[PDB]
RNA sequence: GGUGAAAAGUACCCCGGGAGGGGAGUGAAAGAGUACCUGAAACCGUGCGCUUACAAUCCGUCAGAGCCCUCGACGUGUCGUGGGGUGAUGGCGUGCCUUUUGAAGAAUGAGCCUGCGAGUCAGGGACAUGUCGCGAGGUUAACCCGGGUGGGGUAGCCGC
RNA sequence: AAGUCCAAGAGUGCGGCAGUGAGACGGCGGGGGAUAAGCUCCGUGCGUCGAGAGGGAAACAGCCCAGAUCGCCGGCUAAG
RNA sequence: GGCAGCCAACGUGUUGGCUGGGUAGGGGAGCGUCCUGCAUCCGGUGAAGCCGCCGAGUGAUCGAGUGGUGGAGGGUGUGG
């Protein structure tokens, strides 16, 4: 029982009880949330019809709010005595999903 | 994160394939195809993904064109002047493998990884081989129609 | 007032060193050869974290269309019906599939095919 | 209640001086003389 | 843990890698081999260092009471120390330096039962 | 130039011809023993983990299996919004500064480290830009009196 | 006369600040050259590099497509 | 999803529209070091320097955040 799940512009592939890693959406942690299908699969059968897909809806519990790790930029350009420097953390949130 | 091939879960199996009447280019490139396994959905460029092909009747290869008196094969042995000169007639008519291997290997990456593909090809110039121990799967290269 | 320097330098030549932690040679031992190739590192860092979304989508729609020729398609007709299907799945989940459900291929390769056309040489 | 710690200038009274020919973060390598002359050197007669 | 005793003769005049070449043929054999071997190596590195195995091998048997026989050279090494420097006069007058060398000795010995 | 609080500068025993050392004692410490506070980097090793002897390379980055260590839930190892060290293997990949239209350039400089090394300074000098007080007025120098930066000082100065 | 008119950050004058006055390539109109040079000298409300990151022509500043605020293991495309 | 500049409306800083590649060069806002002023404070129950770990800032960085050496001085703040 896993799903495809649209979220702030992007797709993912999550299953029942997983916390996936995606885009910070404007949310107070341990609320729920609800989102769109793209699809679902369940065994045997799966459901590919826009129709179905916009039936179907997937809930899923905010945890935490969360900043990646640091990531420097560096702009170097040889024989020309350009030189610049930028760090840069993005905030990331991880939710759990609960019913598909 | 998306899939990557683990240390055991690579799988392989063994194709023969008969070159009888078989333009050597459509062969060649399929067999480089089935080398790299690009085939399987499984297909990962940093590890070797393809299965093991015996190709056989290396001296039936077909070939379009007078190229089997105006094509040359040609290699340098490593001294000044020391270039040499010969033809795909009397390649076959001497060492009738080599022409399928230099395609094949032509055709492999020619990287670390690419000659590592290579060392699985198995090429002979006879109808019959010493690998039937491992029930390979004969192979018929087919066209998808669409 | 004189400011003879010891740390000013030390601080920010040891941050150069502990970032380039890792390397062979002089290069993790030696400052000025530490930050030239440093910032040859992080500047291949700034340009391959581009070029990682392009190597991803090569691989993925390579895994795409060997699960197509699996199912007997093509990368292109496959795709074609699908824009035509109207399913909005994008390459990392079929390629997830392809991994994962050959079910789901199947089920997805039969729709393909349903919604191309009767001709594809139309002039339509 | 005004100490001495309560002192501040004035908006805009302070202006930073420049430090020139202090790093090619800011100013570096030809300390607002730009490139070869004698400009750069030294100086020209203003007559 | 097992019981160790250690004993160095640091300023010694010979060449760090000259000594080291000698001291890479005793490492973790016994103390009797390392005698042996030590004796019968013409170098004169051979000198100093069986100097201080038997310096060590002493202090072992006297300071802690261990038995002789048991002991084995658990870890040998030899570091650069303080270069004495010269000059020496070469042709057309002009002058090059003599880096007079000197190295540090270093034997622990460990006792390890049968 | 710097042992230490003071020479209390290591009695005595042992290896060694001595140099040198190990204990025992001095001392708070001898990882303070006179080559003596703190002791970095270039420098020279040892031991441990991983990799490498079909391998063509501005040596790194992006993926990335395996091996080793670590942290929690769950048993003998398996996942988990995991870290750490190594990295076999694939994509990309032509050091830095000068001077140049033009450099990886086979154009110049650098063997390496530790420090030293470059728009600073004076004038009732001048201009324009912010800031402060008075205002048709704005103001002082030299100099006199207060162990003190304060008070006096209309000679001049700049527009009206 | 209209159009951007929560601005191109458009024009003109004055005031404070330095750089530049060694250009190169390609397409156009040309001179010299032998319609030779990767040549030289011009013109270009020409473009590009200089002073530009990416993809394509194997590599290759100047040709072709296209303007790198940062990040995403997302989609549509130009040249090819 | 986030930072930053210009602009318009309203407010005692939110919303909305654009822009953000850049050498010489111009403008604006800052980090760090030494030395003084003061309100004050830390420190043999371990300061500075030394060597790591974990974090946080868009940057020069910061941590009155801690581990091993060291045994004697330093710091916040606003200023110069
Ligand atoms: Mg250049
Ligand atoms: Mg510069
Ligand atoms: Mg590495
Ligand atoms: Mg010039
Ligand atoms: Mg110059
Ligand atoms: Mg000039
Ligand atoms: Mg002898
Ligand atoms: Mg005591
Ligand atoms: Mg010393
Ligand atoms: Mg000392
Ligand atoms: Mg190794
Ligand atoms: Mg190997
Ligand atoms: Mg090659
Ligand atoms: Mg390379
Ligand atoms: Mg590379
Ligand atoms: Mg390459
Ligand atoms: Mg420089
Ligand atoms: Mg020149
Ligand atoms: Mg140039
Ligand atoms: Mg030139
Ligand atoms: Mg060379
Ligand atoms: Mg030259
Ligand atoms: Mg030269
Ligand atoms: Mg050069
Ligand atoms: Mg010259
Ligand atoms: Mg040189
Ligand atoms: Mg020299
Ligand atoms: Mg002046
Ligand atoms: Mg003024
Ligand atoms: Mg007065
Ligand atoms: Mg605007
Ligand atoms: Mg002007
Ligand atoms: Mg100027
Ligand atoms: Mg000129
Ligand atoms: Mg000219
Ligand atoms: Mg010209
Ligand atoms: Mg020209
Ligand atoms: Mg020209
Ligand atoms: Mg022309
Ligand atoms: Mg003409
Ligand atoms: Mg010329
Ligand atoms: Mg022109
Ligand atoms: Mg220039
Ligand atoms: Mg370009
Ligand atoms: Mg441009
Ligand atoms: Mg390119
Ligand atoms: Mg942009
Ligand atoms: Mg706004
Ligand atoms: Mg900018
Ligand atoms: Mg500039
Ligand atoms: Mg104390
Ligand atoms: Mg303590
Ligand atoms: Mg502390
Ligand atoms: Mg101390
Ligand atoms: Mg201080
Ligand atoms: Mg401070
Ligand atoms: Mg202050
Ligand atoms: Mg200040």
């Amino acid at each position: 029982t896993y799903a495809i799940v649209k979220t702030g512009g992007k797709q993912y592939k999550v299953a029942a009880g997983d916390v996936v890693k995606v885009e910070k959406l404007d949310s107070e942690p341990g609320a729920s949330v609800s989102l769109p299908v793209a699809l679902v699969v369940d065994g045997a059968n799966v459901t590919s019809k826009a129709d179905d897909l916009a039936k179907v809806a997937v809930t899923a519990e905010v945890l935490e709010h969360t900043k990646g790790p640091k990531i420097r930029i560096h702009k170097f350009k040889n024989k020309t005595g350009y030189h610049k420097r930028q760090g840069h953390r993005q905030q990331l949130t991880v939710l759990k999903v609960t019913g598909i | 994160p998306t899939y990557t091939p683990k240390a055991g879960d690579t799988t392989r199996s063994w194709y023969v394939i008969d070159a009888s009447d078989v333009v050597l280019g459509r062969l060649a490139s399929a067999a480089a195809t089935l080398l790299r396994g690009k085939h399987k959905p499984t297909f990962t460029p940093n590890v070797d993904g393809g299965d093991f092909v015996i190709v056989i009747n290396a001296d039936k290869i077909a070939v379009s064109g007078d190229k089997l008196t105006k094509k040359f094969a040609y290699r340098h042995s490593g001294y000044p002047g020391g270039l040499r000169k010969r033809t795909i007639g009397e390649l076959l008519e001497k060492h009738p493998t080599r022409v399928v291997e230099n395609a094949i290997i032509g055709m492999l990456p020619h990287n670390k990884l690419g000659r590592q593909i290579q060392k699985k090809l198995k090429v002979y110039a006879g109808p019959d081989h010493p690998h039937a121990a491992q029930q390979p799967i004969p192979f018929e290269i087919k066209q998808v129609a669409q | 007032a004189r400011v003879k320097r010891a740390l000013n330098a030390q601080k920010k030549r040891r941050t150069v060193l502990k970032a380039s932690k890792g390397y062979r040679g002089q290069r993790s031992r030696l400052y000025r050869k530490a930050k030239e190739q440093q910032l040859h590192s992080l500047t291949y860092a700034y340009r391959d974290r581009r070029a990682r979304k392009g190597e991803f989508r090569k691989l993925w729609i390579s895994r795409i269309n060997a699960a197509a020729r699996a199912n007997d398609i093509t990368y292109n007709r496959l795709i074609q019906g699908l824009k035509a299907a109207g399913v909005e799945v994008d390459r990392k989940n079929l390629a997830e599939l392809a991994v994962s459900d050959p079910a789901a291929f199947t089920a997805l390769v039969d729709v393909a095919r349903a919604a191309l056309p009767e001709d594809v040489n139309a002039p339509s | 209640v005004i100490k001495l710690h309560d002192l501040k200038p004035a908006p805009g009274e302070k202006k930073a001086k420049t430090r020139v020919g202090r790093g090619e973060g800011s100013k570096g390598k030809t300390a607002g003389r730009g490139t070869k002359g004698t400009k750069a050197r030294k100086n020209v007669p203003v007559m | 843990e097992f019981p160790s005793a250690t004993a160095k003769a640091r300023y010694v005049r010979v060449s760090a890698t000259k000594a080291r070449r000698v001291i890479d043929l005793v490492r973790g054999k016994s103390v009797e081999e390392a005698l042996d071997i030590l004796r019968w190596a013409p170098q004169a590195a051979s000198e100093p260092v069986a100097k201080v195995i038997a310096s060590a091998a002493a202090n072992a048997q006297n300071n802690e009471g261990l038995d002789p026989s048991t002991l084995v050279v658990a870890t040998v090494y030899a570091d650069e120390g303080p270069t004495a420097k010269r000059i020496r006069p070469r042709a057309q007058g002009r002058a090059f330096r003599i880096r007079k060398r000197t190295s540090h000795i270093t034997v622990i010995v460990e006792s390890r039962p049968p």
